[PDB]
This record gives structure tokens, C-alpha cells and sequence, in this order.
């Protein structure tokens, strides 16, 4: 029975996002920005649309590695940059040193590095469902830490878990493809069935 | 003849703790144009408080007032003889949201209301079977004419702007097609009645 | 010893991390404290203090002619004085007060304001002026019909010098909120002419003041757009 | 210091493991929770 | 309400200053000095300022890199100068061997130092603002430990967190822009105003 | 007429526990020079204890006695005809400093006080729109003509030199320049008194 | 085991940090202390 329980379905921490960051000194930016956004992939998509209504904290994880993936002691900055806040626009930027924005410093060698982000709306709840005229959460910034430019290759993966989950009005599961984010749109021309097909419907197998 | 539907199973209650809390011809029925439906329709849809924007002392009232509150009280009525054959879904959807099939009209129909394109998917990409984890009454003319459904305030936020958002919408979809034999009345019409409850400005 | 296992978050450095951090010169006494009056315990203790407005804000007017509300004779009645937003957090004349300048640290804000004004005229002048309060989405009134149409003061200053006025509610939420503005308006109307006895100036000025009533509350911490550096 | 003695499993990422992380924003109060109609609380609650 | 408490408002960790260090034997010093100054930079600066009179405790964290910033086992000694006490003046200089200013020992691949220092005022409350004829928190001081200077370069970034904060008769937040350190100075001739500027008294929008 | 302000809310009190508390002529009314305030002015200032270093047996007391502690009470006077307007804002300093506009007068301006330069910035390059933080009172010739403060003894040592340390200032900046129609006096007088209150030495 | 994280200052040696040391003899029992004139628990009572 517990198995069935929301809090239990949301669980299990997996991955939401891959951003590649290179230090190329200045041809490349060497740093890069990844919006939070639940909705990139969807397995959880469908599963969040399951719902109008949600409300939970965020623990996050960052596994980094070097292309080929060895890995070697390098210094590395995650900020995590509040809604309604400004983003790094450069490697070098005045928002790295902007306190408002929480940072962890974390040695690549180092096991992942975890955080812990609350529940951030001015609502009560996060909706996806909104008729009329969302729901940021914030941003993370990774860099490498130092004077001058290490050139190097980085993948970071983000692996989100959800934390005291709590639903409201349920609603029906998505029974056509997602054309886009950030809209339920749909192809009209063509439109897939819930159900697959049989010789007559007087025939069971 | 009384069966109702609560939706969720909560009565309309005024806000815990000024606001207005207005009644004299505020809470009073409203019936809107009736719908003509045939063989070949679709079905309709409302959306609320938009219906109303323009009614009454109400629609006055929800002009102003940038906080807005209130249940309502739906009643449906089918007039059909007892040779017409077919069934009506009434659904109730909070955040009702019509996609698009690659306009204000469709996320504001107005007092008239809208037709749907495509039913069997909803317009929201949805599947209709599961439409009933809604709210919902059928209307089947082989047993009853009318359905009765209570919808209580349902937002993430006590108070919003009833212009720019509107909270849910009304649904009457036919799952099974007019039938009549000929020389009968060609199309039923459907009455639409609403009640507001403890309305809030 | 005993066992144990390390875990993800092990070895991170969190800026805005709790914890203790080794003394490094123990035994050492600080010096005591003693008795300094005005301790101040929140910000809101300052939000609450009222400060003077600069309603004049123009390219014209440059020294302390910016915080003074110009008033005449010349004018005739019911023809307006002077109007501005509220908006304690966004750009002027709310940006010469502690609230203005406050909220510039946090993201999110809501709650009752004050607004006082004080007039400063010859002891015998005498006259009338309409103070209103346009709520959010609707424009600022057209004429002084319209704005005795919705919350107002009338308000005399040939027997009160001062009146207080008080904005019922405000919040930032939908600009952040459909990211993922309007609020008030403050009119001063004439609803008569000045009035002035013989061998008197005849000209005067207002000095408009704001504050936030204790129902005002932040949140969400950030760092204000004005330094440079 | 407590003497002790680190045990296989250490420095592991485990995807289901439960356990706490660091809040990142401590001190921040969010919302309070309102009543909304239609909590659910299992799948069962759906499936029925 | 508690993000509003003075306290909290002072909290969140932040850079503080950053020095670069250079082992290239005779011709660099090999060490650097820093001294503790809550001013140098103006985001914080502004905050003090809104204050006569505060007390309270600091902790620092060290963050070191080299250059490129990859990491290796050297070995780093933080001294702490208290106020009153002669600084190193050489690398080697005997300073660094008296046991009146406490040292952390640290490898370079560690994570970073925590150090916190306390109230260090002869009086009872630091004062920025003192009209007569300041408030020496200390210093700190960076070197290798080697027998053989070993050739290497490395910028230190000063994290500083308050704890405990305490404050007395509040002040008028500063409109003009700050021309130097330790003094209140403006320029006269050009004066920035409080709030900017718009068509006509009479229209808001 | 009494209406007073308590600055930060607490009364002068001798030092919680040998220093002399000499009441004979010491704690008295003291006056100073009337200022002339005219149409084009600035405005004034004044530092404490500085302004009593001579004067009275208190600048006697003020010499020698390295340590010293005192409050005081401020009553501040305008004598003006009901023909002229206008209005000044008083208020007390903890700590009030000076800077440079790129002197041992500007910090120590003595019995007369001093004028400001730029009074919008307060010449500390900070907006005086906030300078209502303070301790203060209005001085609006509409309805009131003087002003009275308290001042408790405000520092972080219990002690200090009299001498090389003032503790805080005292300010009348008018807001709303003089007006007056022809023929009126043309300069009006403001009137300053100082009496110590649990002076130290 | 039980779960742990490390936090900024591991591995730092803090000459003035107080903490204890593994005796490197155990067992060992001091010459037990006899009663000498004269101790002296304060610099203030030399100062005097």
C-alpha cells in the first residue's frame, strides 16, 4: 500500500538535465546557465500534468565529469541564483561574487555535491495548469575556479528529487504526443488512440 | 426530483479571515441562450466567471473589484420527448485550458460559449475516456433530463482577478448521438442556470 | 572506531551554510556589553519611519525644490496638483525613502502603506484640497468628479495642517508571477482656490511623507540595483 | 577526535537513497499552505 | 518575518577580498598580507554604514587556486596577526614562528579553511562613524611551507560571514557615490539624486 | 504648549556603577546667539559637547576631566509674525560627521555652529529625505514655533574626552525656504538653549 | 554506517585549537604530586 502513496510516486531522484561546459578561455564562455525546469523530459511531464495543483522541495545532485572522464583536482562554482535575479553574464562576471546568490565550492574529485531548495512560489502551490494571462523556481551557474583559463571539457548531470509532495484536483493522463513546452498542444491532422486495435470487436484474443 | 453533486465534497464557504459579501439580485439565477443540439454536433463549453463578465448587477460587479470570490450552483435541463434516445457527459474542469490544434475567442468565449473541434481528445490533447476523475453527471434521456452540479471556490490563492483569469470551466459533450426518428422535433435544446454562492469582491 | 559512511555533500563548501567554525583565539574575553540606546531588532523597525517623498522629481528642479509639492494662487479650482504611483519598490519618487530604499533588497513585498502630508502656508491662508487614491488597474482619474468617485479625503488646511492618508493594500506578485504592473495612484486636487488675505505670499508647498503600516512584510533576499561597484 | 572507521558504501551517490541535503536557503519561510479542495492522497484514491 | 531580522540580514557568507601569491623565490615575496577590512568592497559597505554602532563575530573561508587551477598536495600556513602585532616581513621571516599568533596548517587539495574570530574591540561595539581625533580587526598572512621555495602561483579568496550581529542608532543609506575608502567623501560639483526624473508633476506613468 | 521628544526613548541617567555630579550653576539654561534665517539660506549646525567647551563654568568642567558624561535637554525657539511661512526641520545627529566636498572648523565649529553647503545631502553625502530616522521635530510656522528635545548620553564607552571627541550635532535646515510678503521683517531670529542633564566628570 | 558529511576546516591543523591528543603511553601512571609551597594559579598574583 505505501508504494501507492504520492509522496512514494514522486520519489527515487533522477536525471532532469546535461549541460556541457568548456573553458576555452575566450572563444568559448566558459561557463553555462541551466534554468530548473521539471518539465524538460518527459517522463515526470506526464506525470506532473497528472495533477493541477503541487507543492514540494527540490534536492539536487551534479555529477561532473571530462569528456574522456578522468578526473583531476579542479576547483568548480555552482551558484544558485534566486528568481527574480539577474544570471552571470560572463565566466567572470559581477553575479559570481553577488552574496545574495547561495554558492557551493566543491573539488571536481570530489563526491557529487547536493542542495536542498524549498518550496520558492508566492502562491501556495505550483500550478501548470493556468487558464489566463511559469512558476520559476531559479537557475544554477557552474564555472571553474581560477585566474586564468584551464581549458577543459565538462559535462555536469542534474539529478532533481522532489520532497513532501502534496497534490490537488487530479487530472486525466496524456493521451497524445507533446508537440512543444510549455503548451499542451497537439497535431489535429493526425491523433494517436488510446487503445490499439482488433479484427471484431466479437472476438476477444 | 434531487440529486446533486458536490464537487470534491465541499460546500461554498466565505473566506476565513473588507470584502463585500453582496445579495440582493447578486445571487439569483442566471439562465443563458439554450443551445440547439443536433446529430451532427460536438459539443459545448463555458468558462467562469467569464460567462458572466458581462451580466446583470453581476458582471458590474465583476468589472472593478480586482479580488474576486465566489462558488456557483449549475443546473442543466435537456426538454426531450421520450422518443428522442442519446446522452449527455456534464463535466466540471478547474483550469480548463483549450490548446492549439497546429485565440481569446477560445480561452474567452463569451455568454454564447464554444464548440469543441476534436471532443474525443478534448481540444486539450486529453483523452475523454478519463473525463470522469471530474465532477460529473450524466444526462441520459432514457432516465433523467436535468443534472445539478456544486462547485465551491477552487484557486491556489484566495483572491484573483476575475477579467484576466478565469478559474474552470463547464462541459456538456454527447457520447452517444441524437437519434429520433423522423417527423420529431430535429434539435433538443439544453438550458444552462447558473446560481453564484457566496460571492466576493 | 565507530562505523561509518561519507555521503553526497561531503567536502562542499555552502556559502550560506550554518554551522560552527573552529575559535581560533579561545580563552579570549570579549569585552562586555553594555547599555546603547536604539537597538534595532528587524528591518521593519525602519520601514515604519516615515520619510519625505520627492514628488518634484523633473529635470527642472534641482536642491531641496525636489521634495516641495508647489502650490499658488494661480490656480484655479478643480484642476489637479500633483499625482504619482505607488510602487514603494520600483523607480521614483518613492526612491528618496527607507522603504524605497528597502525594498531594493528583497524580491518579493506586500501590504498597507501610510502616506502623510504636511502643509506649510501663512497661518491665515485657507483653501481645499482632495486627496484621492486610484487602486490598481485603472488610470489615473480624468477630472475631480471622477476622483470623488472612490476613496479620497477631503481636506481642508485652513483648519488641519496635516492629513494622513492610507493605501489599503499593495503587492509585487503577477509581473514576477506571469514572468514564469500598475498599482496606485495618488492625486492632489484643488476643490477650491488657494485662499490669501492682503500682504501674504500667496504661494505655499506640500511636503508629501510615506511609510509602511505593520502589516508590511518581504521576502526573498537579493541585492539592490543602485551601487556600482 | 571520536575515533572511527569509514565502511564500504562511502563517497556513494545512491539515486533512491534516502537522506537529507544541506538547505541551500535557510532561514526562508515559503508560503503557508491554504485549503484546497481534492487532496490526494494515493493512486488507489484514482484507480477506483 | 525572519528574513527581516538584522541577523539574518548580515548573514550569507561572501568574498571579502582576494590576493594573489607568487613563490618565485628571491624575486617574489613568496607570502602575501591582508589585511581585515569589512569596507573594500561597496555592496556590504553600504549595509555597515546604515548603522552607528555594531558588534559582532566573523568567520573567513580560504578558497585557493593555481592559475589554471588544477590542485596539488603543497602545504599552506594561514597566520593570524591580532591587532598590535608586528606582520611577517619575509617568508621566512621569524614571525611566522610566533606561537602569540595562532597558524592553520592546511594541504592545498583539502577543502577549504574555517576559521572565526571574535570581538576583537577594546570598546564595546565597532563604530564606522567617529567625529574626532579604525577598529584594527587583525590580519591575515599566506605562505608555503617548504624548505625550498617551490615555484607556484596562487590567489586566495577570502570568504567572511558575521554571526551574532548587533546594531545601534540606524543611519540614512548612502545616495552618492563613495570617491574613497575610510572617508565619507562626495563630489560637490556633481551630485547624483535620489530618484530619477520624469515629464511632468502632474502625469505618473 | 509641552510636547517633547525623547530621543530613542529613554531618559538621561547617571552611569551604572569617584566622578563628580556638580549641580550648582552647571546644569542651567545656556543661549546662544540667535541665528538670522533669511530667504537664501542654508541653514546650521552645531556639535556636542563642543559648542560649551568655553563657556559658563560647564567649559571649566569641560577642561581637565578627561572623562566626561551628560545628557541634555534642546528647546529650540523661532519668533515669527503669522505672516510668514515657512518651516524647519530638527533634528539630532549621533556621531555627525562631515566630509570633504573634493577642517578642524567643520569638526569644530565652536559656539556659533556652521552652515551647510549642500544641505541635500546633508553635506555627509547622504539625502536628507531620510534624515527623519532621527530624533526630530518639525518647526512649521503654521502651527508651532519651538521645538524641545532629549537627548540621552549616547555612545559606546561609558566615558570619553570632552575635548577631541564630540558625541553628536544638532541641525535646523529649513525645508521650505522663508516667504514673506513686503514690508515684514525680512530675517527671522531662532533661539537655541542647551541644559545639561546628569553631567559627569 | 552511520551517514556523514565532512565540512570546511577537516584536515586543517589549528595550532591554538583545543582538542585531545592519543596518549602515545597508556597505562602509564605519573609520579602522583606531593604538596610544594608557593603554586601560583595566576599572572595577576605575580603582578601584585
Amino acid at each position: 500500500v505505501l508504494e501507492t502513496t504520492i509522496n512514494h510516486f514522486f520519489s527515487r531522484s533522477g536525471l532532469v538535465g546535461v549541460v556541457n561546459l568548456t573553458d576555452g578561455g575566450t572563444d568559448t564562455t566558459g561557463y553555462v546557465t541551466w534554468d530548473i525546469d521539471i518539465m524538460g523530459f518527459v517522463q515526470l511531464r506526464r506525470k506532473c500534468e497528472m495533477f493541477t495543483y503541487m507543492r514540494f522541495n527540490a534536492e539536487f545532485t551534479f555529477v561532473t565529469t571530462t569528456k574522456n572522464g578522468e578526473a583531476r583536482p579542479y576547483m568548480l562554482q555552482y551558484m544558485y541564483v534566486p528568481p527574480g535575479a539577474p544570471k552571470p553574464t560572463g565566466r567572470d562576471a559581477f553575479q559570481w561574487q553577488t552574496a545574495t546568490n547561495p554558492s557551493v565550492f566543491v573539488k571536481l574529485t570530489d563526491p557529487p555535491a547536493q542542495v536542498s531548495v524549498p518550496f520558492m512560489s508566492p502562491a501556495s502551490a505550483y500550478q501548470w495548469f493556468y487558464d489566463g494571462y511559469n512558476n520559476m523556481m531559479g537557475t544554477f551557474a557552474v564555472r571553474v575556479v581560477s585566474r586564468e583559463a584551464s581549458q577543459l571539457k565538462l559535462q555536469t548531470r542534474v539529478y532533481m528529487k522532489l520532497k513532501h509532495v502534496r497534490a490537488w484536483v487530479p487530472r486525466p493522463i496524456r493521451s497524445q504526443p507533446y508537440l512543444l513546452k510549455n503548451f499542451p498542444n497537439y497535431d489535429s491532422s493526425k491523433i494517436t488512440n488510446s487503445a490499439r486495435d482488433r479484427s471484431s470487436i466479437k472476438q476477444a484474443n | 426530483a434531487a440529486n446533486i453533486v458536490l464537487a470534491y465534497g465541499e460546500w461554498p464557504e466565505y473566506c476565513p479571515d473588507k470584502p463585500t459579501r453582496p445579495d440582493v439580485s447578486v445571487n439569483r439565477f442566471y439562465t443563458l441562450d439554450s443551445k440547439m443540439w443536433q446529430e451532427n454536433s460536438t459539443g459545448w463549453y463555458w468558462k467562469f466567471p467569464d460567462v458572466l463578465n458581462k451580466t446583470g448587477v453581476f458582471g458590474q460587479n465583476a468589472q472593478f473589484h480586482y479580488l474576486y470570490r465566489s462558488g456557483f450552483c449549475l443546473h442543466v435541463q435537456c426538454n426531450a420527448s421520450k422518443f428522442h434516445q442519446g446522452a449527455l457527459l456534464v463535466a466540471v474542469i478547474p483550469e480548463f485550458v483549450i490548446a492549439g490544434r497546429g485565440g481569446f475567442t477560445t480561452t474567452f468565449p463569451g455568454t454564447t460559449g464554444a464548440t469543441f473541434h476534436d471532443p474525443y481528445v478534448l481540444d486539450s490533447g486529453v483523452p475523454l475516456s478519463q473525463a470522469l476523475i471530474y465532477p460529473h453527471q450524466w444526462i441520459n434521456l432514457r432516465t433523467n433530463n436535468c443534472a445539478t452540479v456544486i462547485v465551491p471556490y477552487i484557486n491556489a490563492v484566495p483572491f484573483d482577478s476575475a477579467i484576466n483569469h478565469s478559474n474552470f470551466g463547464l462541459i456538456v459533450i454527447p457520447v452517444s448521438p441524437l437519434k429520433y426518428s423522423s417527423g420529431a422535433t430535429t434539435a433538443i435544446p439544453i438550458t444552462i442556470t447558473i446560481a453564484p454562492l457566496n460571492s466576493e469582491f | 572506531g565507530i562505523p561509518a559512511e561519507l555521503r553526497p555533500g561531503t567536502n562542499q563548501f555552502l556559502t550560506t551554510d550554518d554551522d560552527t567554525a573552529a575559535p581560533i583565539l579561545p580563552g579570549f574575553t570579549p569585552t562586555p556589553t553594555i547599555h546603547i540606546p536604539g537597538e534595532v531588532h528587524s528591518l521593519l523597525e525602519l520601514c515604519r519611519v516615515e520619510t519625505i517623498l520627492e514628488v518634484n522629481n523633473t529635470t527642472e528642479a534641482t536642491g531641496l525644490t525636489r521634495l516641495l509639492i508647489p502650490v499658488s494662487s494661480q490656480n484655479k479650482a478643480d484642476e489637479l496638483c500633483a499625482a504619482f504611483m505607488v510602487d514603494p519598490g520600483r523607480i521614483g519618487p518613492w526612491q528618496s525613502t527607507l522603504v524605497g530604499q528597502i525594498c531594493r533588497y528583497y524580491t518579493q513585498w506586500s501590504g498597507s502603506l501610510k502616506v502623510t502630508f504636511m502643509f506649510t502656508g501663512s497661518f491665515m491662508a485657507t483653501g481645499k484640497m482632495l486627496v484621492a487614491y486610484s487602486p490598481p488597474g485603472s488610470a489615473q482619474p480624468a477630472n475631480r468628479e471622477t476622483a470623488m468617485l472612490g476613496t479620497h479625503v477631503i481636506w481642508d488646511f485652513g483648519l488641519q495642517s496635516s492629513v494622513s492618508l492610507v493605501i489599503p493594500w499593495i503587492s509585487n506578485t503577477h509581473f514576477r508571477t506571469a514572468k514564469t504592473y500598475t498599482a496606485g495612484v495618488v492625486t492632489l486636487w484643488y476643490q477650491t482656490n488657494y485662499v490669501v488675505p492682503p500682504e501674504t505670499p500667496g504661494e505655499a508647498y506640500i511636503i508629501a511623507m510615506g511609510a509602511d503600516l505593520y502589516k508590511f512584510t518581504l521576502k526573498i533576499c537579493k541585492d539592490t540595483d543602485e551601487v556600482t561597484q
